[PDB]
């Protein structure tokens, strides 16, 4: 059996430490790492993988030799490292979340306002809290305290002995944290449904009002200057060329649609009929008419659970028998509770497959960076 | 559960032992703690799941058949000297939340 | 005319919506 255990959890550290590596790396030879939105994902692979080389290593080592034979300093070390890692990349989930949160709920707002820098500042908060929530607790409650409580060749959190401590970081860390996710993207969820009746009623509006009024009210906006609308443009034209591959692929009759709206538009700038050539889209293909704001509400509802259930089946386990050790020490029996420290990692080596290769801009670099072509 | 340690010690190489009348010892965790004046709680050596060892000279195997332990030391220094008590029980447990009923009784080892 | 601007305001508010939803394969 310790062949069998060493083979599984070498296969997971070696699928998440060539998962994450080859995510570091996809967009360095690829000219499209210009985006903020990607930041996110470039630092969650920075934890991740961490997690996949040094924490899954030396857990498995600390379970299949039953031994902690590194010393204390390692031990230390090693808890420092992946709780704040795994912390990182919860908050870097709760940090994802919260961009997704406020890109739908403040669409124009929150892009304008958002500049790499800002972006790479709230990345940096998010590894700052992780920092201050884990690491003075781990590496010095021994001193606050001052007796060594782990055990010698064991190696746990060591402040986990305080009934009051242990429960509040698991509120910051995971309690919180998944509370908040939770709300967020049941948020995310209905505002992803009313958008479907939105959109779908603007786009009858566009057939009411005249095209010549709509032009005259983007001249309106498009005049006075104001930052929200000039990115708003910017962010518009350029996914153009990627926006008409949608129109082919939209209803018999609703491209018949557009390609009339677009004839009447001819001889218009580019800054304007581009411009509102999306807006016409965007309704078309986003409306949901009968059936395809339907599919688009339940696959915004199976990504959202495989999300969050990669989040629940992974963490809940491990939180909800250190609340429970705290009323009653004597239960969930160890074997219970060392297959879930260990079902932890499990996140690291399943969120590049759920944020990264996700993309269609990766998983298709990969293959550029793995088969040397 | 009593841990009677079965080695009285005092060896001018030596051969400990503790026999500790256990219900579910296996993949769990021994060892022993040399407490001496210098330090009430100093590591030794431990047998663990897996026949993995871990000292601080000396050598300490394992015997699931009767939940027993054997710190056969070699050479032991002067220096050596301690009460060393069983620590079966520790299980490598997280936050010892399942049994530490490793204390027992120390043995008195003099070189 | 006010009521158009606003429809405006709304109409590519929601351009950005479904173009961000669809960067993170979330529609
Ligand atoms: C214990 N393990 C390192 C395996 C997982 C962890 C951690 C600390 O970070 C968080 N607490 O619970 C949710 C996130």
């Amino acid at each position: 059996q310790v062949a069998f255990i060493g083979i599984t959890t070498g296969l997971l550290s070696l699928a998440t430490v060539t998962g994450n590596l080859l995510v570091l790396i996809s967009f360095k030879v690829n000219t499209e790492l210009k985006t903020v939105n990607n930041y996110f994902l470039l630092s969650l692979a920075c934890a991740d993988l961490i997690i996949g080389t040094f924490s899954m290593n030396l857990y498995t080592t600390y379970l299949l030799m039953g031994h902690w034979a590194l010393g204390t300093l390692a031990c230390d070390l090693w808890l420092a490292l992946d709780y704040v890692a795994s912390n990182a990349s919860v908050m870097n989930l709760l940090l994802i979340s919260f961009d997704r949160y406020f890109s739908v709920t403040r669409p124009l707002s929150y892009r304008a306002k958002r500049t790499p820098r800002r972006a790479a500042l709230m990345i940096g908060l998010a590894w700052l809290v992780s920092f201050v929530l884990w690491a003075p607790a781990i590496l010095f409650w021994q001193y606050l305290v001052g007796e060594r409580t782990v055990l010698a060749g064991q190696c746990y959190i060591q402040f986990l002995s305080q009934p009051i401590i242990t429960f509040g970081t698991a509120m910051a860390a995971f309690y919180l944290p998944v509370t908040v996710m939770c709300t967020l993207y049941w948020r995310i969820y209905r505002e992803t449904k009313r958008a479907g009746e939105r959109l779908a009623k603007l786009l009858e509006k566009f057939e009411a009002l005249p095209l010549e009024d709509i032009v005259a009210a983007l001249k309106a906006l498009l005049a006075t200057n104001r930052p929200e609308i000039q990115l708003a443009v910017k962010t518009i034209v350029e996914n153009f060329p990627e926006i008409k591959k949608e129109a082919e692929k939209l209803t018999p009759e609703q491209k018949a649609k557009l390609a009339a709206l677009e004839a009447q538009l001819a001889d218009l700038p580019e800054e304007l009929r581009k411009v509102l050539l999306s807006m016409y889209l965007t309704g078309l293909l986003y409306g949901g008419s009968e059936e395809n704001r339907k599919r688009a509400i339940e696959k915004a509802a199976r990504t959202l659970s495989a999300i969050l259930l990669a989040f629940i089946l992974t963490w809940t386990p491990y939180n909800i028998m250190v609340l429970v050790s705290t009323f009653c020490k004597d239960c969930v029996p160890e074997t219970l509770w060392e297959l879930g420290y260990w079902l932890c990692y499990v996140n690291s080596t399943i969120n590049p497959m759920c944020y990264a290769l996700c993309n269609k801009a990766f998983r298709d670099t990969f293959r550029l960076l793995l088969l040397c072509r | 559960v009593q841990l009677q340690e079965s080695g009285g010690g005092l060896v001018q190489s030596l051969r400990l032992s503790c026999a500790a009348s256990g219900s579910i010892f296996y993949g769990y965790y021994m060892g022993w703690y040399r407490q001496a004046p210098g330090k009430e709680r100093e590591f030794v050596a431990t047998i663990n799941y897996g026949a993995s060892t871990n000292y601080a000279r000396f050598t300490i195997s394992r015997d699931n058949a009767k939940n027993t332990v054997y710190l056969q030391m070699n050479s032991l220094k002067p220096e050596d000297t301690a009460v060393y008590y069983c620590a079966v029980r520790r299980v490598y447990v997280y936050v010892q939340r399942y049994y530490h009923y490793y204390w027992g009784q120390g043995t008195q080892v003099t070189v | 005319t006010p009521e158009n601007i606003r429809f405006v305001f709304a109409a590519v508010k929601d351009t950005i919506l479904q173009l961000n939803l669809k960067e993170y394969n979330l529609v």
